[PDB]
Protein backbone atom coordinates (compact mmCIF):
# COMPACT_ATOMS: atom_id res chain seq x y z
CA UNK A 1 0.00 0.00 0.00
CA UNK A 2 0.94 3.70 -0.86
CA UNK A 3 -1.32 6.33 0.30
CA UNK A 4 -1.74 9.16 -2.40
CA UNK A 5 -3.90 12.63 -2.18
CA UNK A 6 -2.30 14.81 0.11
CA UNK A 7 -0.55 18.13 0.18
CA UNK A 8 -1.32 21.88 1.28
CA UNK A 9 -4.74 23.19 1.83
CA UNK A 10 -6.13 26.59 2.94
CA UNK A 11 -8.63 25.77 5.75
CA UNK A 12 -12.05 25.11 5.33
CA UNK A 13 -10.45 23.17 2.43
CA UNK A 14 -10.74 19.60 0.81
CA UNK A 15 -8.60 16.54 0.30
CA UNK A 16 -9.27 13.01 -1.04
CA UNK A 17 -6.68 10.39 0.25
CA UNK A 18 -6.55 7.35 -1.37
CA UNK A 19 -4.88 4.02 -0.76
CA UNK A 20 -4.66 0.46 -2.86
CA UNK A 21 -3.70 -3.16 -2.09
CA UNK A 22 -0.30 -5.10 -3.07
CA UNK A 23 0.65 -8.55 -3.08
CA UNK A 24 -1.82 -11.25 -2.01
CA UNK A 25 -4.85 -9.64 -0.87
CA UNK A 26 -8.89 -10.58 0.81
CA UNK A 27 -10.56 -7.71 -1.50
CA UNK A 28 -12.97 -5.70 0.79
CA UNK A 29 -11.02 -6.02 3.79
CA UNK A 30 -10.97 -4.54 7.46
CA UNK A 31 -9.09 -0.93 7.41
CA UNK A 32 -8.20 1.10 9.41
CA UNK A 33 -6.88 4.96 8.90
CA UNK A 34 -4.44 6.86 11.59
CA UNK A 35 -2.66 10.19 11.62
CA UNK A 36 0.76 10.98 12.93
CA UNK A 37 -0.08 15.11 14.15
CA UNK A 38 3.51 16.80 14.76
CA UNK A 39 3.61 17.37 18.66
CA UNK A 40 0.36 15.09 19.70
CA UNK A 41 1.43 11.72 17.94
CA UNK A 42 -0.74 9.03 16.90
CA UNK A 43 -4.21 9.46 16.65
CA UNK A 44 -7.05 7.19 15.10
CA UNK A 45 -9.06 8.68 12.60
CA UNK A 46 -11.71 5.76 11.36
CA UNK A 47 -12.48 2.02 10.81
CA UNK A 48 -13.71 0.42 8.09
CA UNK A 49 -15.25 -3.66 8.75
CA UNK A 50 -15.02 -6.36 6.15
CA UNK A 51 -17.03 -7.03 3.47
CA UNK A 52 -20.16 -5.13 4.11
CA UNK A 53 -18.15 -2.28 5.83
CA UNK A 54 -20.02 -0.15 8.50
CA UNK A 55 -17.80 2.70 9.20
CA UNK A 56 -17.21 4.86 12.54
CA UNK A 57 -14.97 7.40 13.01
CA UNK A 58 -12.74 9.68 15.86
CA UNK A 59 -14.84 12.26 17.85
CA UNK A 60 -13.08 14.84 16.12
CA UNK A 61 -13.95 13.74 12.68
CA UNK A 62 -17.95 15.67 13.18
CA UNK A 63 -19.09 14.36 10.46
CA UNK A 64 -16.60 15.73 8.00
CA UNK A 65 -14.79 12.92 6.77
CA UNK A 66 -16.21 9.94 4.63
CA UNK A 67 -14.27 6.69 4.47
CA UNK A 68 -15.43 4.31 1.52
CA UNK A 69 -14.04 1.46 -1.19
CA UNK A 70 -13.68 0.92 -4.88
CA UNK A 71 -16.52 -1.41 -7.42
CA UNK A 72 -13.11 -4.07 -6.90
CA UNK A 73 -12.48 -4.11 -3.54
CA UNK A 74 -8.83 -3.22 -3.58
CA UNK A 75 -8.81 0.52 -3.64
CA UNK A 76 -9.89 3.03 -0.37
CA UNK A 77 -10.97 6.46 -0.18
CA UNK A 78 -10.75 9.04 2.92
CA UNK A 79 -12.79 12.19 1.47
CA UNK A 80 -11.58 14.90 4.16
CA UNK A 81 -14.31 17.96 4.21
CA UNK A 82 -13.61 21.56 5.81
CA UNK A 83 -10.30 20.78 7.04
CA UNK A 84 -8.56 22.89 10.03
CA UNK A 85 -4.99 23.66 11.08
CA UNK A 86 -5.00 20.88 13.81
CA UNK A 87 -5.71 18.07 11.04
CA UNK A 88 -2.13 18.64 9.27
CA UNK A 89 -0.75 15.45 10.08
CA UNK A 90 1.35 12.22 8.24
CA UNK A 91 -2.14 10.04 7.43
CA UNK A 92 -1.69 6.40 7.25
CA UNK A 93 -3.95 3.59 5.98
CA UNK A 94 -3.81 0.21 7.46
CA UNK A 95 -5.30 -2.72 5.02
CA UNK A 96 -5.75 -6.44 6.35
CA UNK A 97 -2.28 -7.13 7.57
CA UNK A 98 -0.44 -4.10 5.68
CA UNK A 99 0.60 -0.36 6.17
CA UNK A 100 1.38 2.27 3.24
CA UNK A 101 4.59 4.69 4.49
CA UNK A 102 2.31 7.64 4.77
CA UNK A 103 0.74 10.92 3.38
CA UNK A 104 1.57 14.62 4.55
CA UNK A 105 -1.55 17.05 4.83
CA UNK A 106 -0.76 20.21 5.51
CA UNK A 107 -3.55 22.35 6.51
CA UNK A 108 -2.62 26.36 6.37
CA UNK A 109 -3.55 28.62 9.09
CA UNK A 110 -2.66 32.07 7.29
CA UNK A 111 -4.62 30.85 4.05
CA UNK B 1 -53.19 -41.92 -9.55
CA UNK B 2 -52.97 -42.05 -13.14
CA UNK B 3 -55.02 -45.43 -14.47
CA UNK B 4 -54.86 -46.55 -17.95
CA UNK B 5 -56.53 -49.46 -19.63
CA UNK B 6 -56.56 -50.50 -23.25
CA UNK B 7 -59.02 -53.14 -25.48
CA UNK B 8 -59.78 -54.02 -29.14
CA UNK B 9 -56.65 -55.62 -29.51
CA UNK B 10 -57.44 -59.22 -31.84
CA UNK B 11 -55.68 -61.54 -34.39
CA UNK B 12 -56.54 -60.53 -37.48
CA UNK B 13 -55.36 -61.64 -41.29
CA UNK B 14 -52.89 -59.31 -43.26
CA UNK B 15 -55.51 -56.17 -44.82
CA UNK B 16 -57.10 -56.44 -41.84
CA UNK B 17 -58.93 -53.38 -39.70
CA UNK B 18 -58.86 -52.99 -35.78
CA UNK B 19 -60.22 -50.29 -33.36
CA UNK B 20 -58.32 -49.60 -29.77
CA UNK B 21 -59.75 -47.73 -26.77
CA UNK B 22 -58.09 -46.80 -24.22
CA UNK B 23 -60.11 -45.68 -20.98
CA UNK B 24 -58.67 -43.21 -18.25
CA UNK B 25 -59.43 -42.22 -14.78
CA UNK B 26 -57.22 -40.63 -12.05
CA UNK B 27 -56.13 -37.48 -13.74
CA UNK B 28 -57.56 -34.78 -15.64
CA UNK B 29 -57.67 -36.67 -19.40
CA UNK B 30 -58.97 -33.36 -20.88
CA UNK B 31 -55.61 -31.53 -20.19
CA UNK B 32 -53.31 -34.36 -20.94
CA UNK B 33 -51.20 -35.45 -24.41
CA UNK B 34 -51.73 -38.98 -25.01
CA UNK B 35 -49.52 -41.06 -26.93
CA UNK B 36 -49.69 -45.35 -28.37
CA UNK B 37 -46.58 -47.14 -27.78
CA UNK B 38 -45.92 -51.01 -29.47
CA UNK B 39 -43.77 -53.41 -27.71
CA UNK B 40 -43.38 -56.48 -30.86
CA UNK B 41 -42.05 -59.43 -29.90
CA UNK B 42 -37.86 -60.14 -30.34
CA UNK B 43 -37.44 -55.98 -31.51
CA UNK B 44 -37.34 -52.86 -29.38
CA UNK B 45 -40.64 -50.77 -27.79
CA UNK B 46 -41.49 -48.42 -30.87
CA UNK B 47 -43.62 -45.46 -31.17
CA UNK B 48 -46.90 -45.32 -33.09
CA UNK B 49 -49.18 -41.63 -32.24
CA UNK B 50 -49.61 -38.94 -30.33
CA UNK B 51 -52.08 -36.43 -29.37
CA UNK B 52 -52.13 -33.05 -28.26
CA UNK B 53 -55.12 -32.56 -24.76
CA UNK B 54 -57.80 -31.10 -27.20
CA UNK B 55 -57.46 -33.39 -30.31
CA UNK B 56 -56.45 -30.82 -33.04
CA UNK B 57 -52.49 -31.79 -32.67
CA UNK B 58 -51.52 -35.22 -34.16
CA UNK B 59 -48.38 -36.75 -34.91
CA UNK B 60 -47.79 -40.45 -35.92
CA UNK B 61 -44.27 -42.59 -36.97
CA UNK B 62 -43.77 -42.69 -40.92
CA UNK B 63 -43.65 -46.63 -40.60
CA UNK B 64 -48.01 -46.00 -39.63
CA UNK B 65 -48.49 -42.62 -41.47
CA UNK B 66 -51.57 -43.13 -43.72
CA UNK B 67 -53.09 -46.54 -42.18
CA UNK B 68 -53.57 -45.42 -38.55
CA UNK B 69 -55.40 -42.36 -37.08
CA UNK B 70 -55.29 -41.41 -33.23
CA UNK B 71 -58.25 -39.78 -31.64
CA UNK B 72 -60.01 -38.59 -28.52
CA UNK B 73 -63.19 -38.46 -27.05
CA UNK B 74 -62.64 -35.84 -23.99
CA UNK B 75 -66.01 -36.20 -22.61
CA UNK B 76 -65.52 -39.58 -22.52
CA UNK B 77 -62.20 -40.15 -21.09
CA UNK B 78 -61.09 -42.28 -24.11
CA UNK B 79 -58.31 -42.51 -26.98
CA UNK B 80 -58.79 -44.32 -29.68
CA UNK B 81 -56.27 -45.93 -32.48
CA UNK B 82 -57.85 -47.11 -36.37
CA UNK B 83 -56.02 -49.39 -37.67
CA UNK B 84 -56.70 -50.10 -41.31
CA UNK B 85 -54.60 -52.04 -43.72
CA UNK B 86 -52.94 -54.34 -40.76
CA UNK B 87 -49.43 -56.11 -41.61
CA UNK B 88 -47.59 -59.00 -39.85
CA UNK B 89 -44.97 -56.10 -38.98
CA UNK B 90 -47.72 -54.74 -36.81
CA UNK B 91 -48.37 -57.82 -34.15
CA UNK B 92 -47.15 -56.19 -30.68
CA UNK B 93 -48.42 -55.31 -27.73
CA UNK B 94 -49.88 -51.78 -28.14
CA UNK B 95 -49.69 -49.52 -24.90
CA UNK B 96 -51.56 -46.39 -24.07
CA UNK B 97 -49.07 -43.47 -22.27
CA UNK B 98 -48.81 -40.73 -20.08
CA UNK B 99 -46.43 -39.03 -18.00
CA UNK B 100 -44.32 -42.22 -17.65
CA UNK B 101 -47.48 -44.50 -16.74
CA UNK B 102 -48.97 -47.39 -19.22
CA UNK B 103 -52.13 -49.60 -19.13
CA UNK B 104 -51.74 -53.17 -19.35
CA UNK B 105 -51.64 -53.32 -22.94
CA UNK B 106 -53.65 -54.87 -25.78
CA UNK B 107 -52.38 -57.90 -27.97
CA UNK B 108 -52.28 -57.74 -31.66
CA UNK B 109 -51.85 -60.27 -33.95
CA UNK B 110 -51.58 -60.12 -37.32
CA UNK B 111 -51.01 -63.49 -39.43
CA UNK C 1 -21.81 -38.46 -31.93
CA UNK C 2 -24.51 -35.76 -33.40
CA UNK C 3 -25.02 -34.47 -29.43
CA UNK C 4 -21.18 -34.19 -29.21
CA UNK C 5 -20.32 -30.67 -28.16
CA UNK C 6 -24.22 -29.61 -28.52
CA UNK C 7 -24.17 -27.72 -24.97
CA UNK C 8 -22.39 -24.15 -24.42
CA UNK C 9 -21.37 -22.41 -21.10
CA UNK C 10 -20.07 -23.42 -18.44
CA UNK C 11 -21.27 -23.91 -13.75
CA UNK C 12 -21.15 -20.36 -13.79
CA UNK C 13 -23.46 -19.04 -16.30
CA UNK C 14 -25.01 -22.63 -17.12
CA UNK C 15 -24.56 -24.82 -19.96
CA UNK C 16 -26.91 -24.86 -22.38
CA UNK C 17 -28.82 -26.27 -25.55
CA UNK C 18 -30.30 -24.98 -28.27
CA UNK C 19 -33.71 -25.87 -29.30
CA UNK C 20 -36.06 -25.25 -31.82
CA UNK C 21 -39.61 -24.53 -30.75
CA UNK C 22 -42.85 -24.33 -32.52
CA UNK C 23 -44.35 -23.57 -36.61
CA UNK C 24 -42.21 -22.34 -38.46
CA UNK C 25 -39.07 -22.96 -35.87
CA UNK C 26 -38.06 -19.91 -33.22
CA UNK C 27 -34.36 -20.76 -31.69
CA UNK C 28 -33.98 -20.76 -28.19
CA UNK C 29 -30.98 -21.20 -25.68
CA UNK C 30 -32.05 -23.79 -23.01
CA UNK C 31 -30.42 -24.55 -19.85
CA UNK C 32 -29.63 -28.00 -18.88
CA UNK C 33 -31.11 -28.37 -15.17
CA UNK C 34 -30.86 -32.28 -13.10
CA UNK C 35 -32.32 -30.45 -10.46
CA UNK C 36 -35.81 -29.42 -11.55
CA UNK C 37 -39.00 -31.26 -13.69
CA UNK C 38 -40.40 -28.35 -16.03
CA UNK C 39 -39.43 -27.36 -19.74
CA UNK C 40 -39.92 -23.43 -19.23
CA UNK C 41 -38.69 -20.60 -22.05
CA UNK C 42 -39.41 -16.79 -21.87
CA UNK C 43 -42.59 -16.20 -23.39
CA UNK C 44 -42.39 -11.58 -23.30
CA UNK C 45 -39.29 -9.56 -24.03
CA UNK C 46 -36.84 -9.31 -20.31
CA UNK C 47 -33.88 -7.09 -19.92
CA UNK C 48 -31.46 -9.76 -19.38
CA UNK C 49 -32.39 -11.87 -22.36
CA UNK C 50 -31.71 -11.05 -26.01
CA UNK C 51 -34.77 -13.94 -27.74
CA UNK C 52 -38.33 -14.75 -26.07
CA UNK C 53 -40.85 -17.68 -27.38
CA UNK C 54 -43.74 -15.66 -29.34
CA UNK C 55 -46.76 -18.23 -29.16
CA UNK C 56 -48.53 -15.97 -31.82
CA UNK C 57 -45.84 -16.86 -34.66
CA UNK C 58 -46.43 -20.47 -34.11
CA UNK C 59 -49.25 -22.19 -36.10
CA UNK C 60 -48.88 -25.30 -33.71
CA UNK C 61 -48.68 -23.26 -30.35
CA UNK C 62 -52.00 -24.76 -27.97
CA UNK C 63 -52.73 -23.28 -24.57
CA UNK C 64 -54.30 -25.32 -21.71
CA UNK C 65 -55.93 -22.70 -20.09
CA UNK C 66 -53.87 -22.51 -16.94
CA UNK C 67 -50.75 -20.97 -14.84
CA UNK C 68 -48.00 -22.81 -13.46
CA UNK C 69 -45.12 -21.06 -10.56
CA UNK C 70 -42.14 -22.58 -9.79
CA UNK C 71 -39.62 -21.77 -7.09
CA UNK C 72 -35.90 -22.62 -7.61
CA UNK C 73 -32.96 -21.86 -4.60
CA UNK C 74 -32.45 -19.25 -6.68
CA UNK C 75 -35.21 -17.75 -8.23
CA UNK C 76 -38.85 -17.88 -9.34
CA UNK C 77 -41.15 -17.55 -12.62
CA UNK C 78 -44.84 -17.89 -13.53
CA UNK C 79 -46.20 -18.99 -16.75
CA UNK C 80 -49.07 -20.06 -19.11
CA UNK C 81 -49.07 -23.46 -19.79
CA UNK C 82 -49.33 -25.13 -23.11
CA UNK C 83 -48.04 -27.47 -25.90
CA UNK C 84 -46.36 -27.58 -28.95
CA UNK C 85 -43.55 -29.09 -31.46
CA UNK C 86 -39.90 -29.02 -30.62
CA UNK C 87 -36.68 -30.71 -32.32
CA UNK C 88 -33.25 -30.26 -31.20
CA UNK C 89 -31.25 -30.22 -34.20
CA UNK C 90 -27.88 -31.48 -32.65
CA UNK C 91 -28.97 -35.14 -31.99
CA UNK C 92 -32.40 -35.60 -33.16
CA UNK C 93 -33.98 -35.59 -36.72
CA UNK C 94 -37.66 -35.83 -36.23
CA UNK C 95 -40.03 -33.02 -33.94
CA UNK C 96 -41.86 -34.03 -30.59
CA UNK C 97 -44.91 -32.88 -29.05
CA UNK C 98 -43.90 -31.56 -25.48
CA UNK C 99 -45.61 -29.80 -22.61
CA UNK C 100 -44.19 -26.11 -22.63
CA UNK C 101 -44.63 -22.98 -19.94
CA UNK C 102 -44.36 -19.69 -21.10
CA UNK C 103 -42.76 -17.47 -18.64
CA UNK C 104 -44.28 -13.93 -18.39
CA UNK C 105 -43.03 -13.00 -15.08
CA UNK C 106 -40.06 -14.08 -12.60
CA UNK C 107 -38.23 -12.81 -9.86
CA UNK C 108 -34.41 -13.50 -10.02
CA UNK C 109 -34.43 -16.21 -12.62
CA UNK C 110 -33.39 -14.57 -15.85
CA UNK C 111 -29.78 -12.75 -13.95
CA UNK C 112 -27.39 -10.01 -16.08
CA UNK C 113 -24.63 -11.98 -18.62
CA UNK C 114 -26.71 -15.29 -18.91
CA UNK C 115 -27.20 -16.51 -22.41
CA UNK C 116 -30.05 -19.09 -21.77
CA UNK C 117 -33.84 -17.56 -22.14
CA UNK C 118 -35.06 -21.13 -21.19
CA UNK C 119 -35.06 -23.76 -18.83
CA UNK C 120 -34.61 -27.62 -19.24
CA UNK C 121 -35.98 -29.55 -16.34
CA UNK C 122 -34.60 -33.28 -16.53
CA UNK C 123 -35.53 -34.72 -13.27
CA UNK C 124 -38.58 -37.02 -12.49
CA UNK C 125 -41.99 -36.85 -12.48
CA UNK C 126 -42.72 -36.16 -8.84
CA UNK C 127 -40.87 -32.88 -9.11
CA UNK C 128 -43.69 -31.80 -12.11
CA UNK C 129 -45.41 -28.52 -11.17
CA UNK C 130 -48.77 -28.08 -11.32
CA UNK C 131 -48.18 -31.89 -10.34
CA UNK C 132 -46.63 -35.37 -11.57
CA UNK C 133 -49.27 -35.93 -14.16
CA UNK C 134 -48.02 -32.99 -16.41
CA UNK C 135 -45.72 -35.29 -18.78
CA UNK C 136 -41.59 -34.12 -18.04
CA UNK C 137 -39.96 -33.11 -21.48
CA UNK C 138 -37.63 -36.68 -21.16
CA UNK C 139 -40.56 -38.50 -20.53
CA UNK C 140 -41.89 -37.50 -24.24
CA UNK C 141 -38.70 -37.73 -25.58
CA UNK C 142 -37.84 -41.73 -24.23
CA UNK C 143 -41.42 -42.51 -25.43
CA UNK C 144 -41.34 -40.28 -29.15
CA UNK C 145 -37.58 -41.00 -29.91
CA UNK C 146 -37.35 -45.09 -29.17
CA UNK C 147 -34.30 -44.25 -27.24
CA UNK C 148 -33.23 -45.55 -23.56
CA UNK C 149 -34.35 -43.74 -20.53
CA UNK C 150 -30.72 -42.83 -20.11
CA UNK C 151 -29.08 -39.51 -20.34
CA UNK C 152 -25.65 -38.33 -19.69
CA UNK C 153 -23.11 -35.13 -19.66
CA UNK C 154 -19.62 -33.77 -20.22
CA UNK C 155 -19.39 -30.54 -18.31
CA UNK C 156 -16.10 -29.22 -20.35
CA UNK C 157 -15.67 -25.30 -19.01
CA UNK C 158 -13.50 -25.51 -15.94
CA UNK C 159 -11.41 -22.35 -15.53
CA UNK C 160 -10.89 -20.28 -18.81
CA UNK C 161 -18.64 -26.13 -23.84
CA UNK C 162 -19.73 -29.78 -23.33
CA UNK C 163 -21.79 -32.55 -24.27
CA UNK C 164 -25.29 -33.48 -23.42
CA UNK C 165 -26.30 -37.29 -24.67
CA UNK C 166 -29.90 -38.32 -24.51
CA UNK C 167 -30.49 -41.83 -24.83
CA UNK C 168 -26.85 -42.95 -23.71
CA UNK C 169 -23.20 -42.91 -23.33
CA UNK C 170 -20.74 -42.07 -25.97
CA UNK C 171 -17.22 -43.98 -25.20
CA UNK C 172 -15.36 -41.06 -26.72
CA UNK C 173 -15.88 -38.68 -23.81
CA UNK C 174 -14.54 -40.77 -20.76
CA UNK C 175 -11.63 -42.78 -20.14
CA UNK C 176 -11.09 -46.08 -18.11
CA UNK C 177 -14.09 -47.24 -15.80
CA UNK C 178 -17.31 -46.58 -14.90
CA UNK C 179 -18.25 -46.25 -11.02
CA UNK C 180 -21.84 -45.91 -10.28
CA UNK C 181 -24.20 -45.35 -7.37
CA UNK C 182 -27.31 -46.23 -7.01
CA UNK C 183 -30.18 -43.73 -6.64
CA UNK C 184 -31.93 -43.71 -3.38
CA UNK C 185 -35.03 -41.90 -4.13
CA UNK C 186 -36.55 -40.73 -7.70
CA UNK C 187 -37.24 -37.26 -7.32
CA UNK C 188 -34.55 -35.67 -7.56
CA UNK C 189 -31.00 -37.29 -8.68
CA UNK C 190 -30.68 -38.24 -5.08
CA UNK C 191 -28.13 -40.75 -4.39
CA UNK C 192 -25.75 -41.75 -0.94
CA UNK C 193 -22.11 -39.87 0.40
CA UNK C 194 -20.65 -41.88 3.07
CA UNK C 195 -17.56 -39.62 3.65
CA UNK C 196 -15.87 -36.61 2.67
CA UNK C 197 -11.96 -36.40 3.05
CA UNK C 198 -9.72 -32.99 2.99
CA UNK C 199 -6.36 -33.42 2.28
CA UNK C 200 -6.19 -37.39 2.82
CA UNK C 201 -7.95 -36.36 6.20
CA UNK C 202 -11.80 -37.19 7.15
CA UNK C 203 -14.02 -35.31 9.09
CA UNK C 204 -15.10 -36.16 12.62
CA UNK C 205 -18.67 -36.61 11.39
CA UNK C 206 -21.77 -39.42 11.15
CA UNK C 207 -22.45 -40.21 7.36
CA UNK C 208 -25.59 -39.22 8.20
CA UNK C 209 -24.53 -35.72 8.32
CA UNK C 210 -24.07 -35.77 4.29
CA UNK C 211 -27.12 -37.13 3.72
CA UNK C 212 -29.31 -34.22 5.79
CA UNK C 213 -32.15 -34.00 4.33
CA UNK C 214 -30.85 -35.45 0.76
CA UNK C 215 -27.62 -35.86 -1.49
CA UNK C 216 -28.46 -35.00 -5.02
CA UNK C 217 -26.91 -34.91 -8.92
CA UNK C 218 -27.67 -31.27 -9.84
CA UNK C 219 -26.70 -29.15 -12.97
CA UNK C 220 -28.16 -26.34 -12.48
CA UNK C 221 -26.13 -25.34 -9.22
CA UNK C 222 -23.29 -23.73 -9.84
CA UNK C 223 -21.36 -24.34 -6.57
CA UNK C 224 -20.99 -27.33 -4.44
CA UNK C 225 -23.35 -26.98 -1.15
CA UNK C 226 -23.11 -28.62 2.06
CA UNK C 227 -25.35 -28.57 5.29
CA UNK C 228 -23.69 -25.30 7.68
CA UNK C 229 -22.51 -28.79 9.70
CA UNK C 230 -20.51 -30.23 7.16
CA UNK C 231 -19.91 -26.47 6.21
CA UNK C 232 -18.00 -26.12 8.99
CA UNK C 233 -16.03 -29.00 9.11
CA UNK C 234 -14.96 -28.34 5.47
CA UNK C 235 -13.39 -24.77 5.83
CA UNK C 236 -11.66 -26.04 9.48
CA UNK C 237 -10.13 -28.89 7.15
CA UNK C 238 -9.66 -26.25 4.00
CA UNK C 239 -7.92 -24.07 6.34
CA UNK C 240 -5.43 -26.58 7.77
CA UNK C 241 -4.10 -28.21 5.11
CA UNK C 242 -3.42 -25.17 3.14
CA UNK C 243 -0.54 -22.77 2.25
CA UNK C 244 -2.24 -19.48 3.07
CA UNK C 245 -1.05 -18.45 6.55
CA UNK C 246 -4.50 -17.03 7.74
CA UNK C 247 -7.72 -16.63 5.61
CA UNK C 248 -10.48 -13.54 6.63
CA UNK C 249 -13.78 -15.08 7.23
CA UNK C 250 -15.65 -13.39 4.36
CA UNK C 251 -13.87 -15.76 2.13
CA UNK C 252 -15.69 -18.63 3.42
CA UNK C 253 -18.92 -16.97 2.92
CA UNK C 254 -18.59 -15.56 -0.51
CA UNK C 255 -18.32 -11.91 1.27
CA UNK C 256 -14.30 -11.23 0.20
CA UNK C 257 -12.34 -12.55 -2.64
CA UNK C 258 -8.82 -13.85 -2.52
CA UNK C 259 -6.72 -12.07 -4.92
CA UNK C 260 -3.20 -12.66 -6.36
CA UNK C 261 -1.07 -10.35 -8.44
CA UNK C 262 1.28 -10.75 -11.30
CA UNK C 263 0.43 -14.32 -13.30
CA UNK C 264 -0.14 -16.57 -10.41
CA UNK C 265 -2.06 -18.85 -9.83
CA UNK C 266 -4.01 -20.02 -6.22
CA UNK C 267 -3.94 -23.92 -6.81
CA UNK C 268 -0.87 -24.86 -5.26
CA UNK C 269 -1.78 -23.40 -2.22
CA UNK C 270 -5.15 -25.73 -1.37
CA UNK C 271 -5.83 -29.35 -0.78
CA UNK C 272 -7.90 -31.98 -2.74
CA UNK C 273 -11.52 -32.36 -1.83
CA UNK C 274 -12.62 -36.61 -1.85
CA UNK C 275 -16.39 -37.55 -1.99
CA UNK C 276 -17.34 -41.33 -1.14
CA UNK C 277 -19.95 -42.68 -2.96
CA UNK C 278 -21.57 -46.51 -2.26
CA UNK C 279 -21.20 -48.40 -5.11
CA UNK C 280 -24.03 -50.92 -6.39
CA UNK C 281 -22.42 -53.76 -3.90
CA UNK C 282 -22.99 -52.02 -0.67
CA UNK C 283 -20.13 -53.72 0.38
CA UNK C 284 -17.97 -51.31 -1.94
CA UNK C 285 -17.44 -47.70 -2.48
CA UNK C 286 -15.95 -45.36 -4.85
CA UNK C 287 -14.43 -42.03 -4.29
CA UNK C 288 -14.43 -38.40 -6.59
CA UNK C 289 -11.64 -36.54 -5.91
CA UNK C 290 -11.62 -32.47 -7.08
CA UNK C 291 -8.11 -30.95 -7.40
CA UNK C 292 -8.62 -26.87 -6.03
CA UNK C 293 -8.91 -25.99 -9.82
CA UNK C 294 -13.00 -27.15 -9.22
CA UNK C 295 -13.56 -25.44 -6.08
CA UNK C 296 -11.25 -22.22 -6.36
CA UNK C 297 -13.04 -20.06 -8.88
CA UNK C 298 -12.14 -16.99 -10.80
CA UNK C 299 -14.43 -14.19 -11.03
CA UNK C 300 -3.14 -3.43 -10.16
CA UNK C 301 -3.13 -6.89 -12.15
CA UNK C 302 -5.63 -8.54 -10.01
CA UNK C 303 -6.93 -12.36 -10.54
CA UNK C 304 -9.17 -12.73 -7.75
CA UNK C 305 -11.18 -16.33 -6.52
CA UNK C 306 -13.78 -16.96 -4.96
CA UNK C 307 -14.80 -20.22 -2.69
CA UNK C 308 -16.43 -22.60 -4.51
CA UNK C 309 -18.62 -24.03 -1.89
CA UNK C 310 -21.61 -22.87 0.16
CA UNK C 311 -23.57 -23.96 2.99
CA UNK C 312 -27.52 -25.13 2.68
CA UNK C 313 -30.08 -25.56 5.23
CA UNK C 314 -31.04 -28.96 4.46
CA UNK C 315 -29.34 -30.70 1.13
CA UNK C 316 -25.73 -31.62 0.04
CA UNK C 317 -25.64 -30.26 -4.01
CA UNK C 318 -23.32 -31.74 -6.07
CA UNK C 319 -23.25 -28.23 -8.54
CA UNK C 320 -21.69 -28.13 -12.43
CA UNK C 321 -18.75 -27.43 -10.44
CA UNK C 322 -18.06 -31.20 -9.42
CA UNK C 323 -19.67 -32.37 -12.21
CA UNK C 324 -16.85 -30.26 -14.55
CA UNK C 325 -14.39 -33.02 -13.44
CA UNK C 326 -16.74 -36.02 -14.66
CA UNK C 327 -18.41 -37.33 -17.10
CA UNK C 328 -21.65 -38.13 -15.64
CA UNK C 329 -24.49 -41.01 -16.46
CA UNK C 330 -27.83 -40.52 -15.60
CA UNK C 331 -29.19 -44.12 -15.57
CA UNK C 332 -32.73 -43.74 -14.99
CA UNK C 333 -33.62 -47.17 -16.43
CA UNK C 334 -31.08 -49.19 -14.51
CA UNK C 335 -32.28 -46.61 -11.09
CA UNK C 336 -28.12 -45.29 -11.10
CA UNK C 337 -25.36 -42.53 -11.35
CA UNK C 338 -22.80 -43.39 -13.25
CA UNK C 339 -19.07 -41.06 -12.65
CA UNK C 340 -16.07 -41.61 -15.11
CA UNK C 341 -12.78 -40.02 -15.63
CA UNK C 342 -13.48 -36.97 -18.43
CA UNK C 343 -10.53 -36.09 -20.52
CA UNK C 344 -11.72 -32.83 -21.18
CA UNK C 345 -11.67 -32.06 -17.81
CA UNK C 346 -8.29 -30.27 -17.73
CA UNK C 347 -6.26 -26.63 -16.80
CA UNK C 348 -3.56 -26.09 -18.21
CA UNK C 349 -3.08 -29.51 -19.46
CA UNK C 350 -3.45 -31.15 -16.19
CA UNK C 351 -6.15 -33.40 -14.72
CA UNK C 352 -8.49 -30.98 -12.48
CA UNK C 353 -10.06 -34.61 -10.77
CA UNK C 354 -9.27 -38.45 -10.25
CA UNK C 355 -11.83 -41.17 -9.55
CA UNK C 356 -10.48 -43.95 -7.57
CA UNK C 357 -12.19 -47.56 -5.75
CA UNK C 358 -13.22 -49.80 -4.48
CA UNK C 359 -12.93 -49.15 -0.50
CA UNK C 360 -14.10 -51.21 2.13
CA UNK C 361 -18.03 -49.27 3.86
CA UNK C 362 -17.35 -51.93 7.01
CA UNK C 363 -16.35 -48.96 8.54
CA UNK C 364 -19.85 -47.32 8.08
CA UNK C 365 -23.71 -47.91 8.40
CA UNK C 366 -25.18 -49.98 5.79
CA UNK C 367 -27.85 -46.80 5.07
CA UNK C 368 -26.65 -43.23 5.52
CA UNK C 369 -30.17 -42.00 4.61
CA UNK C 370 -31.76 -40.78 7.51
CL1 LIG D 1 -54.30 -33.65 -12.77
Amino acid sequence: LQESGGGLVQAGGSLRLSCAASGFTFSRAAMRWVRRAPERGLEWVANINAGDGSASYADFVKGRFTASRDKAGNRLYLQMDNLRPNDTAVYYCIYNGHRGQGTQVTVSSHH
Amino acid sequence: QVQLQESGGGLVQPGGSLRLSCAASGFTFSSAIMTWVRQAPGKGREWVSTIGSDGSITTYADSVKGRFTISRDNARNTLYLQMNSLKPEDTAVYYCTSAGRRGPGTQVTVS
Amino acid sequence: LAMVDNLQGDSGRGYYLEMLIGTPPQKLQILVDTGSSNFAVAGTPHSYIDTYFDTERSSTYRSKGFDVTVKYTQGSWTGFVGEDLVTIPKGFNTSFLVNIATIFESENFFLPGIKWNGILGLAYATLAKPSSSLETFFDSLVTQANIPNVFSMQMCGAGLGGSLVLGGIEPSLYKGDIWYTPIKEEWYYQIEILKLEIGGQSLNLDCREYNADKAIVDSGTTLLRLPQKVFDAVVEAVARASLIPAFSDGFWTGSQLACWTNSETPWSYFPKISIYLRDENSSRSFRITILPQLYIQPMLNYECYRFGISPSTNALVIGATVMEGFYVIFDRAQKRVGFAASPCAEIAGAAVSEISGPFSTEDVASNCVP
